[PDB]
């Protein structure tokens, strides 16, 4: 029904979805025990195509858990909402990656991808017409990305009309929660240029200097993080999920997005986000939202569309409006900066809405628009990449995996590749 | 699931066992008989005491750890002491005459005499465990065992499993201060022996847990009791991933080729914080900030080995309790930010967070006062070679005047391990000669 | 509304400030006791004294100040002296054992004694104040303690509040004259630690108030009281804005980044003028061309670095009396006309008018004539790292024979704050070596 | 109508007493024989002296206080001194043999000697009275009968009259400054017949009134007189409701169940200011911010337990003077301001106003300066349970040792007074333990 699952790795990623399953579980109102509670059968309505209904109405997701150490099993084991799961896809390893991408990806990658694909694969037959599957873990490591290249490789070859739209985690230009990230990331990146379908990119800085300026908060988690992002791609699906007078699926999307495959790397944009006084400063106008979306505050992205020029834009918008406002911002805004508008994209600027805003606020907001400004994001990664493999720094953890350099070589000219090739479409007319 | 098993060796090192196990049994507070002064509800989400404190079919929870060393005599008081209800006859394995200090008797000499014993020891625990990550060994230069035993310990125990981590806490002769003369010749004969039969391990040196703990802990006059309880405090952060919930609950193995980047130059530093009196935890407040800038100061080095001589290369300040990503993460810009501080650039940034929610808790009759927030500062850099050199030209003339090598070449040693094994320390010198070196252009 | 208040240290540091107390406190004339002669009318407008002479219930108007410093001698003079009723005793914190001139004294070992007394009577007051601007400091690197203790003195200051401009003043070694010989070690362990507790900061040495004075003022034979005066003028007139009414009323937050546009080197010259005598007084007219291009007489500068030797950045000729934006601009013409002046391009110019309507107020007994206008040249150039540099190669080389060293290190500081402080000063001399380069093309 | 009266006890008690009643009498000014310089004029509104002073048919205005104890030597000075025409003989109670600090003697053997002539004089003043709202017991845990004595005292009056209220003001042990070593017995023998028969009470120490009168009042050399006078000043505002007009004149009664929301924990704190020099009262402006703020100074504590190491629970702010509601009031947001201190959160607030209009008078020969307002700090936190902690440790080896036992013994008390009264310590310290404990979820 284009249905889809969910699949999550990853450090953090693995606590990411469990935040996402447990907000959309509020938008259905379900309890914890997986029976509704709520007040509108629309909840009920498309709740298929991310849940599925059990035997007496337990109600389940379509999630997909990976994991190298049961920790994470026992968290979110531990977690509430944990009654609402299937026991079943409790898939997770004995050993960890380590984060030495090989070792997640060829020691205990080739380790335990099989049981994972086959349950998976029972989770394929149970999909009717799956729109696709959604896929997490971070972009410099292995706790996610050891396997979850093997994933999209695997899933990419076995159903090659199915979407792959993927989140991972990059790094953040400062701050390095581990050296070995540009090594993890380029060899990843490689794959993914190649494999996954969509991707967004997930700082950690972004998501601290929205909870600490613009949400005005001091004390940042992830929890609360993973809110903030689950709140988006929580709301990628609302037409998908729900009526919307101007609606538009990922097929839609990226088809309405990207002019050449190689450009599924896109930046976020979600709001509004205030704290609590905010609102007896200020009230909800879509040319408000609007206001924000075209924030680089809000460009939760190291890519800074102030430096960078929008290849593409669009607005996710849930709420009950009137479109002619809608519009009327929309083409005004794509003349008002002109200039980080790219040229020959003709209204590069594109709509949507759905009835229903998410819960709690009456109108929703959403850009997912793509700038080229992440050329210095992998600019920057594969230059550290670039000292340390000067100076092999730690290939000795790494071809103890028993992988060649020529593959960073690979991912490496390819990476460059890509950039150069963001360069050329950026640099043009 | 998870498991790693402890070693001690040489008179400080086993002392050291003993603090460190009288801590991890107060901390997890199972009643030093066996017993946990109550009853243990039935959860699941991760681990908890069975790493270590061995399940039986009641209130009997054994550490998994061994003690081996050949000077008998001290240990018995743990086969005296209040714990003779906790620990367990077949837990004990030890030598009647140690080495006298002799590295090659007790490593070649009575080196021939225990080591089924304790292979056979090993087998029975590591049968016992299932996801033993790795292992942990202590002992020390000094106890003689320490090095010479242990030496042979590594040896054959890395032969036997290898795919373990090898977790390595060994003391190091204090630069100035000492126990003995013939150190240069345990060290190195251990080093040789020590570096490709290690994995990876911490070198302490005990003059700063003198000059740390009193100024920091305020310590008029301390000792093995104070020294034993510090190394207790930062062993038992060293691994609270694999205990207790953090956000990044980083591992062993993780931290492998990860510290260490290349394989050679494989030990570190360690300045544990916050160390502090019940008249300084009031008078204070203790910031992330200040454990974080109080973390680097070079006086607060935690072996005697200047950082400020040296060039960072990695640093693990996993934390302990209410720690928050960002307000560590800013601090670890201010990290950058330190102009005196010089990294293995080809290795720009190396940082591995670790922020365990549980902060620390205090063993009763100590002098660290309470806190919120545990570091532990494991990091390596170009500086430690320093001391090294010392240790080689004393050694160096020492062993010129073929001080002491009757001893030795007594007990079926030659003298090519002594001039080789200098080369050893040669080859090592030029390693934190050359990583420190920055790559041209 | 606009406060700032006054810290006293070191032996001249302290005599300076009680000759400025003694000067503001005569230009508002209000009696040394407390007491204005008269009552005070009910107006608006703008502040008055209120700044920094407190306000009581009554006749009681004192200084918003602060005396620290551990040779208690000499301040008991005030204690003792005419303005025992001007002054209060919680405005006075002295230490009885000063430093001996070792920094790490004062600085560490009585650098712990005094220091929280001076934290609550700056509570005291800032709690007394409400729009303090920023901080007014005065110490010395000579009478010990204006180094050492004022170093942690701002080392926590600034990290108390922080968003309060540091107003610095302090004394620098003079080139060849000099107090003592580990001038150097004052200095520049004070330097390392100066700056990133430090906002800006002006540099005044003694040699040219005698040159000057004795050309200047025709003086004979001077002392501190002469030179105490002229620092009284100077900084008499560089807070008048928030005292006086001028035309371009500027404030020290508005000189901060931009006088010192970098963060790096942010202190600078001074030389105030025109001081001449009741003979050329008269004899002479003092002409605002006069004040203005005798500015920038190089002989007149009041602290003996070149400025032909070096590049001007900024000049804040802020002026007393009776200015006219035109003539005075015409003039700023003149100094771009300079063709021996060369201004560091990027910042092609930087310029800062400052025309406060009150021409000058004497101090009866003292040896400048009564002029119309006032001139500070509040200037950065690129010339004042040279003495630096001969202050880091005298140090360089007593510290190279390890001179005194045994002194210091007895009181614990670390033979790396020396070499690393040296590092400080490499540093400061990359930057002006680095910001005087002109930037290519 | 509002009537209170005092009783004293104790060396150091009587003493307090002496101060006080020449401290009131000389803030009415009643000349010290009983009459008033001149006549009373007739009015209403209010009541006046009439609470204390005793209205005669003439200038004859005898407090309405009581002296009762067992060591009548110093009492008869006051048999001699200057008020002889003041006081009464009726109203002068005393011992010939005190109790020699046997609480059991004074309490017990000579217990059983004065109660019934203390009892009719009681009578007779509360007969005199009419709308006598409380008692003023002042006594000593050191001038041996202001423990046993006063301990009867209490224990009976109470059940004679209970609806009064129990104002009670008595010295507890300074923590490590004494009088004697039986102070254990004395005090703990009376806290478990103290409290029961208590309403509630302040503990006055002295080494506060020592260190703060020698820094605050700039005391050089201190004794009862100056400590006395102190306690005059605190007793002298915390009753000015009762005898001038104040904007919330605030009533004893009322202080009682809602200052000690618990019935148990029912003592506190009270740090008076604001207490200076004639030249610390000029020098300095006094603002309400800066009592306020200072009100509140663990250092100004006048009784030595740390309030930072407590969590307070009430404050009672009283006021003398021209105080402002508004600007208190927001003194008052800034003491929920301060981060340090932390408050029975299940009483979020507790406050209490106090702004009498009347600012103090001064004692002339007295060492504190004049000044507008005044602030009694009558506050209860957790903090003040530790030095008990102490004094039932001491008392507890001491005890254990059976030490003066016998001194006890023979007097006719039994030792599961001991044992017991030691379980009363135990209990309030579960008090102190669980009041503390923040209220779960
Ligand atoms: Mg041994
Ligand atoms: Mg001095
Ligand atoms: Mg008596």
């Amino acid at each position: 029904m284009r249905e889809i699952v969910h699949i999550q790795g990853g450090q953090c990623g693995n606590q990411i979805g469990a935040k996402f399953w447990e907000v959309i579980s509020d938008e259905h109102g379900i309890d914890p025990t997986g029976t509704y509670h709520g007040d509108s059968d629309l909840q009920l309505e498309r709740i298929n195509v991310y849940y599925n209904e059990a035997t007496g109405g337990r109600y389940v997701p379509r999630a997909i858990l990976m994991d190298l150490e049961p920790g994470t099993m026992d968290s979110v084991r531990a977690g509430p909402f944990g009654q609402l799961f299937r026991p079943d896809n409790f898939v997770f390893g004995q050993t960890g990656a380590g984060n030495n991408w090989a070792k997640g990806h060829y020691t205990e990658g080739a380790e335990l991808i099989d049981s994972v694909l086959d349950v998976v694969r029972k989770e394929a037959e149970g999909c009717d017409c799956l729109q696709g599957f959604q896929i997490t873990h971070s972009l410099g490591g292995g706790t996610g990305s050891g396997m979850g290249t093997l994933l999209i490789s695997k899933v990419r070859e076995e159903y090659p009309d199915r979407i792959m739209e993927t989140f991972s985690v990059v790094p953040s230009p400062k701050v390095s929660d581990t050296v070995v990230e540009p090594y993890n990331a380029t060899l990843s990146v490689h794959q993914l240029v190649e494999n996954a379908d969509e991707c967004m990119v997930i700082d950690n800085e972004a998501l601290y200097d929205i909870c600490f300026r613009t949400l005005k908060l001091t004390t940042p988690t992830y929890g609360d993080l993973n809110h903030l992002v689950s709140a988006a791609m929580s709301g990628v699906t609302c037409c998908l999920r729900f009526p919307g007078q101007l609606n538009s699926d990922l097929r839609k999307l990226a088809v309405n997005l990207i002019p050449f495959p190689r450009l599924h790397f896109f930046m976020i944009g979600f709001a509004p986000l205030t704290s609590r006084g905010s609102q007896q400063y200020r009230a909800l106008t879509v040319p408000e939202l609007t206001q924000q979306m075209f924030d680089a505050k809000n460009m939760m992205c190291a890519a800074d569309p102030r430096h960078g020029r929008y290849l593409t834009a669009s607005a996710l918008f849930r709420g009950r409006m009137s479109t002619k406002e809608v519009d009327e911002q929309m083409l005004n805004v794509q003349n008002k900066n002109s200039s980080y508008f790219v040229e020959w994209i003709p209204n590069n600027i594109k709509s949507s809405i759905c009835d229903i805003p998410p819960k709690g606020l009456k109108m929703a907001v959403t850009f997912v628009g793509n700038s080229t400004a992440i050329q210095e994001m992998f600019k920057r990664v594969a230059e550290q990449f670039t000292a340390m493999f000067r100076r092999k720094a730690f290939l000795h953890w790494y071809t103890g995996e028993g992988m060649d350099e020529m593959e960073f070589t690979e991912a490496e000219s390819n990476m460059n590749d890509l950039v150069s090739e963001y360069q050329q479409y950026q640099d043009a007319t | 699931m998870r498991e790693v098993i402890s070693i001690h060796v040489g008179q400080g090192g086993i002392q050291v066992g003993n603090a460190c196990w009288e801590l991890f049994c107060l901390e997890h507070g199972i009643q030093p008989d066996g017993q946990m002064p109550s009853d243990k509800t039935i959860g699941g989400g991760d681990d908890a005491f069975n790493t270590f404190f061995s399940e039986t079919g009641a209130g009997k929870h054994v550490p998994r750890a061994v003690f081996l060393d050949l000077e008998p005599t001290v240990i018995d008081e743990v086969r005296t002491g209040t714990y003779r209800q906790l620990f367990h006859p077949e837990q004990l394995i030890s030598g009647k005459e140690d080495a006298a200090n002799n590295f090659a008797r007790g490593h070649y000499t009575i080196g021939k005499e225990i080591v089924d014993l304790c292979l056979d020891r090993i087998r029975k625990l590591a049968d016992n465990c299932t996801g033993l990550q790795g292992f942990l060994v202590f002992n020390s230069v000094g106890g003689g065992t320490g090095s010479g035993l242990g030496s042979l310990l590594l040896e054959r125990l890395s032969v036997d499993y290898g795919k373990k981590s090898k977790l390595g806490f060994t003391i190091y002769p204090s630069p100035q201060v000492s126990t003995a003369v013939v150190e240069p010749y345990n060290s190195i004969l251990s080093t040789h022996s020590l570096l490709e039969h290690t994995d990876v391990a911490v070198m302490l040196d005990n003059e700063a847990i003198y000059d740390i703990c009193r100024r920091n802990l305020d310590i008029e006059r301390p000792t093995y009791t104070n020294l034993n309880r510090l190394i207790a405090q930062v062993i038992s952060s060293l691994t609270a991933s694999l205990r207790f919930d953090g956000a990044l609950n980083v591992d062993i193995t993780e931290f492998q080729t990860n510290l260490v980047p290349y394989p050679r130059i494989h030990f570190m530093l360690s300045s544990y914080a916050p160390i502090i009196s019940a008249e300084k935890a009031y008078h204070e407040q203790l910031s992330v900030a200040e454990i974080t800038n109080s973390a680097f100061e070079p006086a607060n080095m935690m072996a005697k080995c200047d950082p400020r001589h040296g060039k960072y290369m990695a640093c693990s300040m996993m934390y302990r309790g209410d720690v928050v990503p960002k307000d560590v993460n800013a601090s670890i810009a201010t990290i950058k930010t330190k102009r005196t501080i010089q990294f293995v650039d080809w290795c720009p940034t190396g940082f591995k967070v670790g922020i365990n929610y549980q902060p620390p808790t205090v063993v009763p009759g100590g002098d660290l006062a309470k806190v919120m927030r545990a570091v532990c500062m494991i990091s390596n850099s170009t500086a430690i070679a320093e001391v090294f050199s010392r240790l080689d030209h004393k050694f160096d003339l020492m062993y010129a005047k073929r001080a002491f090598v009757h001893w030795y070449v007594g007990e079926g040693m030659e003298e090519g391990e002594f001039s080789e094994a200098r080369e050893d320390l040669a080859a090592l010198e030029k390693d934190y000669e050359e990583v420190g070196i920055e790559t041209a252009e």
